[PDB]
């Protein structure tokens, strides 16, 4: 359509109004004049060219011509309200989401920050900065949890910055930290669910999780918070976060990495937190999950990323006392001290608790799960090397599972398993000789050994036997005790021969 | 900053420039942009480096007078009587110059019963005049451009820094405009996790289209063609009493 | 072992494996043992009997279906495990275990409200079916003698019927 102006054409398609370059006659041919044309077709990843006769299925349909506000047409012969109201609303709602409104909120909240530090000879804020924090936390709560975190990244702008802005207010003051929890977290009964699991944005879940860690941490020295349905605030926050395992965690797979960093980062703090986590049976309820035996339905998503559910249990268990569960192999000797526990920590927090021991030691479902799934990580090696240490039955369980996967698993994923096998054989305790024995011979009448899987796979799946040799070559060259078992046991010595020529001949 | 290593050269400039005003500084009105931003830089260096400007308050109270009249400019015309870049700086200079006042000032300006209620002004005259219409309905801004919309904000923030009595009003007012509708006891949400206004800004030289339901293209195109006709547009809207 | 493909054996097992966790544990324990340790062609009757134990609509049906796919607890005696033994060699044992499952989900709703809704099985189910699809691309029935797979019509339609259960 032409616009009647005092000094053009425009593009009018549906609700879109833009400028157009059809003043040139070539564009008139391209869009409205239609017709058949010799077309150019590119296909086959831009490698094949062919020319096709194409019809311009876009073409002019109805045309209007204008001859070169008449009072006669208004003469007889025989509201601005709705316009205003929707115009008013759009002006109002345009400003709420304007990009420079968000940069206004940051300045309003992050300013006065230099006034928010407590006096150096005091561990709390004087009346003024107490009230400045009180007012600002009211607005930061109002803005962020109504329209702040839901706005798109282009305007909302890296919600970690909002977490930094919230950190300035929330710390250094107790009542403010109490106000926030009891007014924007323990009032909705869906706050933790919608922001940790339901939110389809990595930054927002991460920023919210880091916020819960922050509030729970700095509320440890605070007094007993009232129960929101002698418990501190961090006691309530973890309880509410753990209440998601009942139904929502099962419903909301594919959003879980940031739900478990709430516990991964809450453990990387110190000993006062790990003690709290252990007393909540966090490891005990987390091994049940990923076994689908937890307090609720199983996780419904196939490729759920539980890699941080294991790293919490790994860190939490490697703070306990397995003293009552080691056997010394060489009879009479005492069990060796554990050199694979927690560094940055003097003495075990508590004896390893019962229900955890019944899932890790007595049973063997968990050990299957972490070895099968989370083998490439390094929080599993630390848990295995901490439990396999002079534990005869457990060290067999890990070998039973590892020998199963090195044999009966898919040929392209052996390296995560084989490389994990080393740091189980390279444990220099009183049971080391057995582990090299029950990895080369195999546990009899069920699981093969490193030599047995080689025989089973020379003809077909030759890549399986090759990767097994790489493990063995690496083990012998870097383990002396392995060399005196290879050199000293003729059968293993003799089998090791046939292995080396086969690798050569296949090459 | 570096070559002076002394608190003398800047004062000569400070006065020098503040000397130029709705004189030649107004005359350019397009090249004064780089003038104004420097003016912040020198004033900013004065505060953080604890350099005391002699003539602080006297200059500042003129800016309220400067901003008060132009509040009436749109109130009298509907279009601002100054160019956009001048408003950029006169708001910007007010910020840095607002730093050289105590909390007894900076509240004699904002929230004061007998003072020039400048926090009231920027809220409901410069930046959010539309929401006041909307709130009154639940019963033209001076800053139009995004650079000028911004400029009203860091002035608002500077009114709250170090003054809880000014921060309370700014935070209170923002509640009754945007977050009183639901956030009285509970904080609801938009329920859409990546939300923007779905209508759009209606660019000025653009025009208002018509939404398509999926198969309403045939009727949308007809209406667009009919409205542009000056006779149809003027004549049909003149047909009164159709309700 | 002996009277498996008869009609009065299924009737007795179905009569005792009703609301009886102890008995149904033994019947599944023995059947899963015989599914593992048997000739790939003498295996058809044992699976066909396994279905009819799973399709008993008592209160333990979900429990019974669980301890047939995962395995008798913390042991590698289960349908998804016997597939893993015989995935590289004796491949005819895995296919018949898969064809057992295909006939299970397609005929028991409660067995399809576990697959779609548990994930880990649904992960392993995807692992099994993709292997079958990769095995039929690298003529007598698989329920007869042979060693590798015998890529027949029996397989190629149970593979196409498997890949409509895994979305």
């Amino acid at each position: 359509i032409i616009q009647r102006n005092g000094g053009r054409w425009y593009k009018f398609d549906d609700g879109d109004v833009t400028e157009c370059k059809m003043d040139d006659d070539e564009e008139m041919k391209n869009q409205c004049f239609g017709g058949e044309y010799m077309g150019e077709v590119f296909d086959h990843m831009m490698k094949r060219m062919s020319y096709r006769r194409q019809k311009r299925w876009w073409n002019a349909y109805i045309l209007f011509y204008e001859r070169m506000q008449d009072d006669e047409l208004i003469r007889y012969i025989s509201i601005e309200r709705s316009v205003r109201k929707q115009n008013v609303q759009f002006m109002h709602n345009r400003m709420q989401y304007s990009m420079e409104y968000f940069q206004f909120m940051k300045k309003l909240l992050t300013c006065n920050g230099v006034y928010l530090n407590p006096p150096p000879g005091q561990d709390h804020l004087l009346p003024e900065a107490e009230e400045i924090t009180m007012i600002s936390i009211q607005l930061a709560a109002r803005f962020l949890f109504t329209t702040g975190f839901h706005t798109k990244k282009v305007v909302r702008g890296s919600a970690s910055d909002w977490y930094d802005a919230l950190c300035i207010l929330l710390r250094h003051s107790k009542n403010v930290r109490f106000w926030f929890a009891h007014n924007v977290l323990f009032n909705v009964s869906n706050r933790f669910s919608e922001y940790l699991l339901e939110c389809p944005s990595a930054e927002v879940r991460g920023a919210f999780a880091k916020l819960i860690v922050f509030i729970a941490h700095f509320s440890l020295q605070d007094g007993p918070c009232p129960s929101p349905f002698n418990l501190s605030l961090s006691d309530h926050l973890l309880r509410a976060v753990l209440n998601l395992l009942r139904r929502e965690v099962s419903e909301h797979g594919r959003h879980l990495q940031q739900y478990f960093n709430l516990f991964v980062m809450y453990a990387n703090l110190g000993v006062a937190e790990k003690t709290q986590l252990l007393k909540l049976s966090v490891p005990a309820t987390f091994m049940l999950v990923s076994l689908d035996e937890g307090p609720g339905p199983p996780i419904k998503y196939q490729y759920a990323e539980l890699g941080k559910l294991y790293s919490v249990v790994s860190q939490l268990i490697r703070c306990c006392n397995v003293s009552s569960r080691m056997q010394s192999s060489i009879n009479g000797n005492p069990p060796l001290p554990n050199p694979f526990g927690d560094p940055n920590l003097s003495q075990p927090i508590m004896p390893i608790q019962q229900n955890v021991a019944d899932i890790l030691f007595v049973r063997t479902s968990y050990v299957k799960k972490i070895i099968e799934d989370c083998s490439n990580s390094e929080e599993t090696v630390k848990l295995l090397r901490f439990c396999c240490w002079e534990n005869p039955q457990f060290s067999s369980t890990v070998l039973s599972e590892l020998l199963w996967q090195v044999a009966y698993s898919y040929t392209y994923e052996l390296r995560p398993y084989l490389d994990l096998l080393l740091q189980i054989l390279l444990i220099e305790d009183s049971w080391q000789t057995h582990r090299i024995h029950n990895a080369l011979k195999g546990i009899p009448d069920d699981r093969d050994g490193l030599f047995d899987t080689i025989q089973r796979s020379k003809n077909h799946y030759q890549k399986r036997a090759y990767q097994c040799i790489k493990c063995m070559v690496a083990l012998f060259s870097n383990c002396p005790v392995a060399y005196q078992i290879l050199q000293g046991n003729g059968d293993l010595k003799r089998k090791w021969t046939w292995a080396v020529e086969w690798l050569g001949d296949e090459l | 900053t570096r070559c002076c290593m002394g608190h003398r050269p800047l004062l000569f400039f400070i006065t020098l420039l503040f000397t130029v005003l709705g004189s030649t500084a107004r005359e350019r009105a397009k090249h004064s942009g780089d003038y104004f931003t420097l003016l912040r830089h020198l004033l900013n260096y004065a505060y953080n480096s604890n350099i005391n400007v002699p003539n602080a308050e006297v200059l500042l109270n003129n800016e309220i007078d400067w901003l008060k009249r132009i509040r009436d400019d749109v109130k009298r015309t509907g279009e601002t009587g100054i160019e956009e870049t001048i408003l950029e700086g006169h708001l910007g200079v007010t910020k840095e110059l607002l730093a050289f006042q105590t909390s007894e000032k900076k509240f004699h300006i904002g929230c004061e019963k007998g003072g020039a209620n400048l926090i009231k002004e920027l809220i409901d005259d410069f930046i959010f005049p539309a929401s006041n219409v909307y709130l009154q309905y639940m019963r033209i801004p001076v800053c139009g451009s995004p650079p000028t919309i911004n400029a009203g904000f860091e002035l608002l923030v500077a009114l709250a820094v170090g003054c809880v009595r000014n921060l309370k009003q700014i935070v209170d007012s923002l509640t009754e405009m945007y977050y009183i509708g639901t956030a009285i006891t509970t904080c609801e949400a938009l329920t859409e996790w990546e939300y923007l206004p779905p209508v759009g800004p209606r660019p000025p030289k653009g025009f208002v289209g018509l939404k398509n339901a999926g198969a309403t293209c045939y009727m949308n195109s007809v209406i667009q063609q009919l409205y542009m006709i000056p006779s149809i547009r003027n004549g049909i809207l003149a047909i009164e009493g159709t309700g | 072992e002996d009277c498996s493909n008869s009609e009065e054996t299924v009737k007795l097992l179905r009569f005792c494996c009703w609301e009886n966790p102890q008995f149904s544990s033994t019947v599944l324990s023995e059947l899963l043992w015989q599914v593992a340790y048997s000739y790939t062609y003498e295996l058809r009757p044992y699976l066909d009997l396994l279905l009819q134990i799973l399709l008993i609509e008592d209160s333990w049906q979900t429990h019974r279906i669980h301890n047939a796919l995962k395995g008798i607890p913390d042991d590698r005696d289960g349908l998804f495990d016997t597939i893993q033994r015989s995935k590289n060699h004796y491949q005819k044992r895995a296919y018949q275990c898969i064809k057992c499952m295909v006939a299970l989900f397609s005929n028991c709703p409660v067995a399809y409200q576990i697959l779609q809704g548990n994930g880990d099985l649904k992960r392993k189910w995807t692992w099994a079916v993709e292997w079958l699809g990769d095995e039929l691309e690298r003529q007598s029935n698989e329920t007869s003698n042979g060693y590798f797979l015998e890529r027949s019509h029996s397989a190629r339609m149970t593979l196409a019927k498997a890949c409509e259960l895994c979305p």
